[PDB]
C-alpha cells in the first residue's frame, strides 16, 4: 500500500521529492508497474550513505522530502537483525535525519513487502531527535 | 553532573589533573576512562569542521561549543583492517560495533528504544551539557546503560568546557587534531570508507 502510494507520489511529479529505490527486487516492481520528483537506483547502502551526506554538506535545501524505499532488502533484513544490519540501519538512519535537521526536509522510510518490526523500532528512535 | 566531574581534568593553567585522572580510573564502569584516555593519546581522533569560509583556528575551537559548526568527529583507523569510526554527540550515536551490539538486544516490539538506553532530565542539572540530546528536552543519554569509548572520549571533549579540548587539541602535547575542510571533495572523502 505504502508502495503504491510512493508510485502515485512519482507519477504526478508535483512534490520536490527525492527518492531512493534500493536493490534489485524494489527496482524490478518500479519498473514493473510504472519534473519535481527525482527517483535514484542504488543496489548499495555504500552509496545511500555518500548521498546522504553530500545532501547535509550542500549549502541549499532541493528538496521539501526524502524517501527511502527498500531498506530491508540492502540489509539483508531476514528474521532478527544482527549487530552488523543494526550499526548500518542506523547509520542510515541518522544519517538520513541530519538531512532533516540540516535542510528542514522531511524523510519518509517506504518498505517493498513486508516492513521489518526492529527497522521500525530504530526509525523511531533517530525521529526524535528531528 | 558528569560534565562538571569531568571538567577537573584539566586545570586553570592547562594542566592535566593527575588526581582526578587517578579517580576517574575508579569512577567509571567497563574501564571505560583509560579507554577513553588511550583514545585521547593516540592521536587518532579528528574532528572535521565543514569551514567553506576560512576561519581562525580558535574561532573553529570556540565554535564547537558555542557556535553551530557542521562537524565529523571521527576515529582513524589504526590498522590496514580499519575502518573509521564517526560519532553524533547530539544523537549519541556511534558507528562503533559496541554501540550497535548494546541496542540491539532492545529492540523488541512496542518498547521506546530511548526508554532502555535514555535517563529523565528532571534531576539533571542546568550547566551539565554531557549526554544532552538534541530536539529532546526531557531525555538525556545514559552512559551507565549505553556508551562506548568513541562517545566518552569526544564528549570529555566537547561536553565538559572549551579549555579541555584547548589541552588536547592544540600546544606541544596536541594528540587530537581540529582541521577545517574547506572542500566538498575532501568532505566527502572523509566518509568514503565508514559504511
Ligand atoms: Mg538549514
Ligand atoms: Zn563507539
Amino acid at each position: 500500500n505504502a508502495e503504491r502510494a510512493l508510485l502515485q507520489l512519482v507519477v504526478e511529479d508535483d512534490a520536490k521529492a527525492l527518492v531512493f529505490v534500493l536493490g534489485q527486487d524494489a527496482r524490478r516492481y518500479f519498473e514493473e508497474e510504472l519534473q519535481n520528483v527525482g527517483v535514484m537506483f542504488l543496489d548499495k547502502l555504500q552509496y545511500l550513505y555518500m548521498y546522504l551526506t553530500k545532501l547535509e554538506v550542500d549549502e541549499a535545501p532541493e528538496y521539501r522530502t526524502l524517501v527511502v524505499y527498500g531498506l530491508e532488502q540492502l540489509l539483508g533484513a531476514g528474521g532478527e537483525l544482527d549487530a552488523d544490519q543494526v550499526r548500518l540501519a542506523s547509520l542510515i538512519y541518522n544519517t538520513a535525519f541530519r538531512v532533516r535537521v540540516r535542510h528542514g526536509a522531511a524523510v519518509r522510510f517506504v518498505a517493498h513487502g513486508a516492513p521489518h518490526a526492529q527497522l521500525q523500532q530504530l526509525e523511531a528512535h533517530w525521529r526524535l531527535f528531528t | 553532573n558528569y560534565s562538571k566531574l569531568l571538567r577537573n581534568l584539566v586545570t586553570e593553567d592547562n594542566v592535566l589533573n593527575e588526581v582526578v585522572v587517578s579517580f576517574l580510573y575508579q569512577l567509571f564502569p567497563r574501564d571505560l576512562f583509560v579507554r577513553a584516555f588511550s583514545l585521547l593519546e593516540s592521536a587518532d581522533m579528528f574532528i572535521y569542521v565543514w569551514m567553506p569560509t576560512p576561519k581562525e583556528a580558535d574561532e573553529l575551537l570556540e565554535s564547537l561549543y558555542n557556535g553551530t559548526p557542521l562537524y565529523r568527529p571521527i576515529v582513524r583507523p589504526r590498522g590496514p583492517d580499519d575502518r573509521p569510526v564517526c560519532v553524533d554527540l547530539d544523537h549519541w550515536f556511534c558507528s562503533c560495533t559496541e554501540f550497535a551490539a548494546t541496542c540491539r538486544p532492545h529492540l523488541v516490539g512496542d518498547t521506546p528504544l530511548s526508554d532502555a538506553l535514555f535517563r529523565p532530565t528532571e534531576a539533571a542539572d542546568p550547566d551539565d551539557c554531557f549526554g544532552m540530546l538534541a530536539g529532546l528536552q526531557h531525555l538525556r543519554a545514559d552512559p551507565e546503560k549505553l556508551m562506548c569509548e568513541h562517545l566518552f572520549a569526544f564528549a570529555i571533549l566537547l561536553q565538559t568546557d572549551l579549555r579541555v579540548l584547548r589541552h588536547f587539541s592544540t600546544g606541544p602535547g596536541a594528540q587530537v587534531f581540529v582541521l577545517g575542510i574547506t572542500s566538498i571533495d575532501e568532505w566527502l572523502k572523509l566518509h568514503l570508507n565508514v559504511v
